[PDB]
DNA sequence: CCCGGTGCCGAGGCCGCTCAATTGGTCGTAGACAGCTCTAGCACCGCTTAAACGCACGTACGCGCTGTCCCCCGCGTTTTAACCGCCAAGGGGATTACTCCCTAGTCTCCAGGCACGTGTCACATATATACATCCTG
DNA sequence: CAGGATGTATATATGTGACACGTGCCTGGAGACTAGGGAGTAATCCCCTTGGCGGTTAAAACGCGGGGGACAGCGCGTACGTGCGTTTAAGCGGTGCTAGAGCTGTCTACGACCAATTGAGCGGCCTCGGCACCGGG
């Protein structure tokens, strides 16, 4: 959904992979 | 009654802490206690004159949401 | 085709001759007066609306006032106002 | 005998402090004072247990947002150590004295 | 297949003060500028303008963050300048000139 | 009809309740307002007008000027305890401020 | 009991906010 | 009983084999919290 | 049969949106766009602070959007910092930070 | 009992919205209806001030999105008011 | 226009100090006071200018500025009527 | 003179005085170019430039008043920048 | 700090009723838009000059270092009360009855808000000696 | 322990800006006088949420010891202040021009308003599972 432009969209997205990957 | 010694100095010590502080001096435990005893008589001022007005024997949160409102120190959590 | 705007300089001008004989006001002094005087009725006003809102009341009364007085104004300025206000509404009431 | 030098619990008690959520000041102890400052200003006001509850959590927000300013002011005077004098321009730079 | 073309006029005009100043022994004034060939607002693309002087002056790397973009000095003596436009895009080469 | 007598008059105010209750109906405060809440507020008004009047007048007597500027208004405020409470976030143009020079910038 | 017996709004106003 | 009452979590955590209770006319009560807490534990055996 | 809602694309309450605006004495005539557009407002700002609590509170292992991990979001968001400046998260704590200075070595 | 109300519902569905498996506890859940509340009163009390200011008896579309400018800071502003915009666009359209 | 904030010189922000009290000035602080006073004027006349553009005017009027001052809470009198 | 007396006169001087200390032909170009990325052809009267001037000597009055109580809490006379960055850091400007 | 086990009460989903949201229909009024205008904002140019800019010089203030003295900090043991459950009953809230206060409308009428000209009535700017009020000897 | 040498007051004056004061206008207000509405005051009364009893350990508190941090003294360096000279654009007020904020006049779609219908939301209840708690690595 469209929460916020470009700086908040992809570091998100980021952010949200983070721990998926330290799992 | 004078209980304000209440905020003792472990609770002052760990307030600081959550502050960010790691060393306390020797006079600033008398310094908070006065300066949260303004602030309390503060917020509870503007509750009391809130419950006189609203003709209520008790004290309500949303009173206290009322005084810190008007105090600028907005709470969320309480209903307001 | 005229433009009038309305101000508090009549009765500000009143109350400073009456309380000063000799003391005049300059226009900059009387428009920083009316600003005052605008500012602090928005404040009472406001915080009576809000009194009545929160006490679920869709009319404002000279009690919503005088709490929203009590609550404004600060220590020794607050009892003042407020017992001129609850003279004036009790001289008001009684017809003179 | 094992003993941390000076510096080393503190920063423990920080991190620990910093990122656990519940309220510091002890509860009887508050509402007490609670109930002795509104003793002042009404008396036999009985106050409701979230109001309490409430007062303290603002209390203490207001408390460490004015610990974060005075371990600001005293880190500016080259002093790692935090004193009245730091309160005291905290809350002269806040507006509040 | 994308080719964007911006017109622009680079420059400097010079002013002679009629005689040798005591001062610093300047003789014109000059002012360095770039701007635009078309009524364009060249801030939307450009990020700033960097001018290299010679290495007479106390700094010569100055610097300019609004379109007309220019800079006014007193010299002496002519010399190259390097005028660097970065644009806000950082992924864009900035040109030189 | 009688003698029609003004709010104001009948209160014992100089400030205008009939304006004040007009801007207390038309406004954002509330539906509709009781006789008694626009001569509460126009009385409050008029005693912080007089007090802020008396001390500028005060103030204006100690300069030596018989015309209230905005000088004597911000000296006024900054120099009583509980106006300058009232009006902390207020600024007054071509008021200025007080000569409250730190002790510690002082000659030694 | 409330004592009241004088005018409505001058009494809300003296007893309200005592 | 009452350190069972105020531990029964470390004593639930545990698998026992039999589960012994002297003088069983402490538990008498259906309603009371020290039975809630006795019967909410993990045993093979029970002997009263 | 349609709520202004579902009509306008929104999930909050454009009808009980209306009706706090025309009751509040905010003013005296509510235009038809002025609730849907408040309305929509609200629902934008509550959908970043939800996703941001959210991704928060799943960023440390859990699956429930808490205080915490609210306040967090609320003070590591730059715009909704400025928004909820002088607001306090009750139960919301504080963010990890350590001045230099006081930091060792 | 009376009939306390909140936006719990349509807060739990913007929720699952955004994130479809990420619940809320229940003070959480307070906290955001809590915030929403304030900012409808913020907004609107802005909203009254610019009718006031431009003498309209009257809180429009423009007047709430110029409240939400006079508010929000800078990148949320923007997206807010095509929110508000496009929500209010296609309210018209039906 | 462009490079107006220089139009606050060394002279007049020692002359804002002075009224303030500052006793002895540093070099960057000068730098230091054009740039806090840019970021002041920009918020105030973006709240100005959204006072005015909401209003359709072409000019913005001095209760614009009041309005603006008002919301960033530095209340202004004497421009009020 | 000694550094610091004729400051010292200064500092009374403009204590007393309530004119404005920035110059208005400099001031009002400084408003307008920040007006112009807001607005292409913007027009401005006198009484709000003036409220504008107004509003920011008063801030900047403030802003150097806590700056001398940051500096003085260091030993120090002199004003510097990390003192006025506190003034804001702790008013919640640049938090 | 991370990991596997148990556990429980608070989260989240279902039921049902009602009251607010919605649908349909009317009046009118604030507003949208075009017409006119006259003030004020804009541009420009020259005489005056006060303020600004640049530079020299040294004096005093920042700042770095060192040393003492202590005043907090970490750890152990000792004493107080905060905290977690029951039990009256005192208040906070539903339910009904009813009146003083305000709303709404329409005339009748005192009052203030300017357009204008006239007459007073401050104190800004100018001038000078008197007083500090220095600072180099 | 002075004295040129500045700077800062103190007092007096006057005439041009501005309060100050009629003179009539009137139109937006201010109040008086009937008629109608209505919500909150007042009295009960059912029902939860306070305030009040006795234990349990967990945190507050008291002490100790030495250690690292505050505060004072001192000195090096440099930069920030003050003065002088050169330079610049700021203040003034005089003239020209038109742009649009504002007043105004007309016609109209939108919303308050009122009545009937419908389902979205919310109190309530129960089942259940995400994370609180915990002891070994």
């Amino acid at each position: 959904r469209q929460s916020t432009a470009e700086h908040t969209r992809q570091t998100f997205l980021r952010v949200q992979e983070r721990q998926g990957q330290s799992r | 009654r004078d209980n304000i010694q209440g905020i003792t100095k472990p609770a002052i010590r760990r307030l600081a802490r959550r502050g960010g502080v790691k060393r306390i001096s020797g006079l600033i435990y008398e310094e908070t206690r006065g300066v949260l005893k303004v602030f309390l008589e503060n917020v509870i001022r503007d509750a009391v004159t809130y419950t006189e007005h609203a003709k209520r024997k008790t004290v309500t949160a949303m009173d206290v949401v009322y005084a810190l409102k008007r105090q600028g120190r907005t709470l969320y959590g309480f209903g307001g | 085709k005229r433009s009038r705007k309305e101000s508090y300089s009549v009765y500000v001008y009143k109350v400073l001759k009456q309380v000063h004989p000799d003391t005049g006001i300059s226009s900059k002094a009387m428009g920083i007066m009316n600003s005052f005087v605008n500012d602090i009725f928005e404040r009472i006003a406001g915080e009576a609306s809000r009194l009545a809102h929160y006490n679920k009341r869709s009319t404002i009364t000279s009690r919503e006032i005088q709490t929203a007085v009590r609550l404004l104004l600060p220590g020794e300025l607050a009892k003042h106002a407020v017992s001129e206000g609850t003279k004036a509404v009790t001289k008001y009431t009684s017809s003179k | 005998p094992h003993r941390y030098r000076p510096g080393t619990v503190a920063l423990r008690e920080i991190r620990r402090y910093q990122k656990s959520t519940e309220l510091l000041i002890r509860k009887l102890p508050f509402q007490r004072l609670v109930r002795e400052i509104a003793q002042d200003f009404k008396t036999d006001l009985r106050f409701q247990s979230s109001a309490v509850m409430a007062l303290q959590e603002a209390c203490e927000a207001y408390l460490v947002g004015l610990f974060e300013d005075t371990n600001l002011c005293a880190i500016h005077a080259k002093r790692v150590t935090i004193m009245p004098k730091d309160i005291q321009l905290a809350r002269r730079i806040r507006g509040e004295r | 297949g994308v080719t964007i073309v911006k017109p622009i006029v680079y420059g400097n005009v010079a002013r002679y003060f009629g005689k040798k100043r005591e001062e610093d022994g300047h003789t014109h004034q000059w002012t360095v500028y770039v701007k635009p060939y078309r009524n364009e607002d060249m801030s939307a693309y450009v990020k700033k303008i960097q001018f290299k002087l010679h290495e007479s002056y106390g700094n010569p790397l100055r610097v300019v963050t609004k379109p007309p973009y220019e800079i006014t000095e007193t010299g002496w003596g002519e010399f190259e300048i390097i005028i660097k436009i970065f644009f806000i895009d950082p992924n864009e080469r900035p040109v030189t000139l | 009809r009688a003698k029609a007598k003004s709010r104001s008059s009948r209160a014992g105010l100089q400030f205008p309740v009939g304006r004040v209750h007009r801007l207390l109906r038309k406004g954002n405060y509330a539906e509709r307002v009781g006789a008694g809440a626009p001569v509460y507020l126009a009385a409050v008004l008029e005693y912080l007008t007089a007090e802020i009047l008396e001390l500028a007048g005060n103030a204006a007597r100690d300069n030596k000027k018989t015309r209230i500027i905005p000088r004597h208004l911000q000296l006024a405020i900054r120099n009583d305890e509980e106006l300058n409470k009232l009006l902390g976030r207020v600024t007054i143009a071509q008021g200025g401020v007080l000569p409250n020079i730190q002790a510690v910038l002082l000659p030694k | 009991k409330r004592p009241e017996g004088m005018h409505r709004e001058v009494y809300a106003l003296l007893y309200s906010d005592k | 009983y009452k350190l069972v009452l105020q531990d029964h979590q470390a004593f639930r955590r545990k698998n026992w084999r039999y589960l012994i209770l002297d003088e069983a006319q402490n538990i008498k009560n259906f309603k009371s919290q020290r039975w809630q807490s006795l019967l909410n534990f993990n045993s093979q055996r029970r002997l009263l």
